[PDB]
């Protein structure tokens, strides 16, 4: 049973402050009795701006029946700053709520904030977490972005070691293993290899087109690797046509086929079709676009009916 | 003959090529759940007994509205930080619907979002005495206000126009150097707050030099290799994407972005490869086998609400390519009957029961994508484009003696140059804000006459009868 | 009969 807070010693000195709706509110929610209790005392903490360990509570007690409540998880963190609590236990606390709140924005910007001012010498517990983290839900974007982020933050402050670097390709590489089609294990390969500002930009470059033509031909239909490859070469400004060969099936490593391997692919075409734009051949680039849109590809009709005329 | 309907193409599920993963599961599972309600339901095109009839049910839609209009459960607890994205899916869908709300209810839904107001600046989630300002609830809110008020003392826009020096404190606040903004005080940083914030800045005059320093920057750092836009950027003692490309993400990006280019600053704003971003954009639209809608994400599964981000980013990133072309010197760029069929035989609630529309067959319908599948199907439905000539026609309509008082810079050196260079940008920011048309004869509504909606406008997502009177108010050019 | 989750905020 719910013991009121009005009821509570702990509280006796606070005076609660009323939700101000106004008269008659559009899209009024039904709060529980929990909730709106909580709420009323929090509106007096805050406006008082109390900083205490009842306060604390009280936002944990929020946050809990609301994860997504950002007036109570700034105050949090100005409480635990003011406090000066310990950020580790913080952070543990994090891992229980993550497990069930994995796409709450406050609740990654909450552990980005811990972590920036934790400022781990080595973060490399913090990445194993993050790690784990991914198991159940291999495509969760904030965690994602949160990788990207940590580290990013934390190589600017020179803390990621080579060794560091190569387990995390090693694990990136495992992930694309499991799921070849996890565009997300894609984009973190891509910071890794190419945009990061530590990089390998050398034979690095044709280590890469090994690895993406080898992922093609183990799964030809694959939007995320052709979508590497274009990037990759657009991106390192390298030919098409020297590589098309490995290609030229679906319409250096070379194809098989596997079973279920329907022919032609579309991005294989628009890969033909680009390789004869590079050839000046706008005429045999105009016809294959217009085998996209006519045959190959006709949910894009009008798109690739755009980009033949853009040949003539 | 460039949008074929669905049922005019062949259905079948992406190939395996003999390598099972997570993905492709439940890729299948997905393929499967579409492909069986569009063979239960009556092709949209057709002139089939025992058939379901795929019209668009609009007085479901809108008892599904007006039940949560006006009290929600306390499960709803968990969008209590949102209820002014619940009024903005409610009143902008009720537009979309052509249904009208009388002038007592509109009064409610003014005084609501009034009381969100900040004296400090910005619209916060909830009450002030409540929830701190948050870029977001500033855009819906904002934009609710534009749908549901008026310039009469109750009305609200009065309200709006006495807190722009507040509201512009409030973004200066949020302001980031490297060009990003906070959501709120001590918020995350992302591409959803620039495009929030330009939005509301636009709409009430409040732009400034200083409120746009390295916004561009921040913007196309973000596009990904794949042509689409992710969340953030990351700027190094160059700037790195922090994720995938995303069809929320790209909206904002490509919105953004497009809102940035009609302000007079020099070498502004840094270009985006807009035809990488058109490329991203189209790839996203689902085989026929998934209804044609359109995902959010490579490799990941159709959802009704990319109707909204991904489909209405189109008419943006083909503005942006037309003039990218144009500055070195017509079919339509997605498949709009494609996107019509998924919004009317698989985003919508079964017939007969709660109304509202959803992600995808098998998920419950909910405000958020009730708004966001109608608001991609109007951009589907109708050709929207940016019209030269009447950026043109509205330049030479401009009166820039007449205007709201300027904001006062937080930085001395932080406004306009000077009161010329203050109204030229006046004058072009005002006159692209209503540079979007509805091409004539560009129509198309699959199903007959009696399934067209309203037409939304692109990048502001409000309707066009709402977007002018509501500018012309704060630009005093009624 | 499963709610969506599509958090935009
Ligand atoms: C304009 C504004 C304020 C917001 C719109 C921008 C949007 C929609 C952002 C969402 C970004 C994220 C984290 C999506 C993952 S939900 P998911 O993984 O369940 O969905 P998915 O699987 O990618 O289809
Ligand atoms: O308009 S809709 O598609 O939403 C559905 C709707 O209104 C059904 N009402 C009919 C017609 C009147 C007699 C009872 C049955
Ligand atoms: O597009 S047309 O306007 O030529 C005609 C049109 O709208 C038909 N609506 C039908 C008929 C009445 C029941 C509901 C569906
Ligand atoms: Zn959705």
């Amino acid at each position: 049973t719910y013991i009121p807070m009005s009821q509570r010693r702990s509280w006796a000195d606070v005076k609660p402050i009323m939700q101000d709706d106004g008269p008659n509110p559009v899209v009024p929610i039904m709060y529980s009795e929990e909730y709106k209790d909580a709420m009323d005392y929090f509106r007096a903490i805050a406006a008082k701006e109390e900083k205490s360990e009842r306060a604390l509570e009280l936002t944990e007690i929020i946050v809990r029946m609301n994860p997504a409540h950002y007036t109570v998880w700034q105050y949090r963190f100005s409480l635990l700053t003011s406090l000066n609590k310990s950020l580790e236990d913080e952070l543990r606390l994090m891992n229980e709520f993550a497990v069930q709140n994995l796409k709450s924005y406050q609740v990654w910007h909450h552990r980005l904030l811990l972590l920036d001012r934790i400022s781990p010498q080595d973060p490399v517990s913090e990445i194993e977490y993050i790690h784990g983290s991914l198991l159940p839900d291999p495509k969760n974007y904030h965690t994602w972005a949160y990788l990207h982020w940590l580290y990013s933050h934390f190589s600017t402050l020179g803390r990621i070691s080579e060794a560091q670097w190569g387990s995390e390709l090693d694990w990136c590489n495992e992930m694309l293993r499991v799921d070849g089609r996890n565009n997300s294990a894609w984009g973190w390969r891509w910071y890794l290899r190419v945009s990061r500002p530590g990089a390998e930009t050398s034979r690095s470059l044709q280590d890469e087109l090994i690895y993406i033509l080898k992922s093609i031909h183990l799964i030809p239909h694959n939007v995320s690797a052709w979508n590497y490859l274009r990037g990759f070469l657009k991106h390192f400004s390298l030919p098409l046509v020297p590589i098309l060969p490995a290609i030229l099936p679906y319409t250096f490593p070379m194809p098989s086929l596997p079973e279920d391997t329907p022919l032609p692919v579309p991005l294989a075409l628009e890969y033909l079709a680009d390789s004869f734009i590079e050839q000046n051949r706008v005429d045999d680039a105009a016809k294959v676009f217009e085998k996209l849109s006519s045959e190959y590809d006709q949910m894009r009709a009008g798109y690739w009916e755009f980009r033949r005329r853009e040949c003539a | 003959e460039f949008t074929p309907s669905v049922y005019s193409l062949v259905s079948k599920p992406l190939p395996s090529n003999s390598r099972p993963s997570a993905t492709l599961d439940e890729q299948a599972e997905t393929e499967d759940l579409i492909s069986q309600l569009f063979d239960l339901t009556a092709d949209p095109n057709a002139l089939e007994h025992g058939k379901r009839y795929s019209g668009l049910r609009k007085q479901e839609h809108t008892q599904f509205l007006a039940s949560s209009f006006f009290q929600l459960p306390g499960k709803f607890v968990s969008l209590d930080a949102s209820r002014p994205w619940l009024v903005f899916w409610t009143v902008h869908s009720l537009d979309l619907l052509g249904v009208a709300l009388d002038q007592g209810t509109k009064d409610r839904v003014v005084s609501t979002l009034l009381h969100f107001l900040s004296p400090k600046g910005g619209f916060g989630g909830g009450p002030a005495n409540s929830q701190i300002p948050h870029l977001l609830p500033t855009y819906a809110s904002v934009c609710s206000l534009a749908i549901a008020g008026n310039d009469s003392s109750t009305g609200g826009w009065k309200d709006l126009a006495a807190a722009r020096q507040s509201i512009y404190e409030f973004f200066m606040r949020c302001k980031r150097p490297d060009g990003g903004f906070v959501v709120c005080e001590g918020g995350e940083v992302d591409v959803r707050g620039t495009y929030c914030l330009l939005v509301v800045a636009t709409l009430l005059d409040i732009i400034t030099p200083e409120l746009l320093h390295n916004v561009d920057k921040f913007v196309s750092a973000c596009q990904t290799y794949e042509g689409g836009f992710a969340c953030a950027s990351f700027p190094f003692p160059c700037r790195v994407s922090m994720a995938e490309a995303h069809g929320g993400y790209t909206s904002c990006s490509l919105n953004s972005h497009f809102l940035l280019t009609s302000v007079p600053l020099p070498s502004f704003p840094l270009s985006i490869d807009a035809n990488a971003a058109l490329r991203w954009t189209v790839l996203q639209q689902g085989e026929p086998i998934e209804g044609g809608g359109f995902r959010g994400r490579t490799n990941k599964l159709v959802d009704g609400c990319y109707s909204w981000w991904v489909g209405g980013g189109a008419p943006v990133a083909e503005e942006l390519v037309r003039r990218e072309k144009s500055r070195k010197v017509i079919p339509p760029i997605f498949n709009r009957v494609a996107l019509q069929e998924f919004t009317l035989v698989a985003a919508q609630q079964d017939p007969g029961s709660t109304g509202g529309l959803r992600d995808k067959p098998g998920k419950r319908p909910d405000q958020y994508h009730t708004c966001n599948n109608l608001s991609g199907l109007s951009i589907a439905q109708h050709k929207m484009s940016h019209s030269p000539s009447t950026v043109s026609s509205n330049r030479l309509k401009f009166d820039a003696s007449k205007g709201l008082p300027a904001v006062k810079p937080v930085a001395p050196g932080g406004g306009w140059k000077n009161e010329d260079e203050r109204q030229n940008a006046r004058r072009e920011i005002w006159a692209n804000a209503l540079g979007w048309i509805e091409e004539e004869g560009g129509e198309i509504i699959v199903g007959g006459k009696d399934n067209r909606i309203n037409t939304t406008t692109p990048v502001f997502n409000i309707l066009g009868l709402r977007l002018k009177p509501f500018i012309n108010y704060f630009y005093c050019q009624e | 009969p499963t709610a969506s989750a599509c958090n935009i905020q």
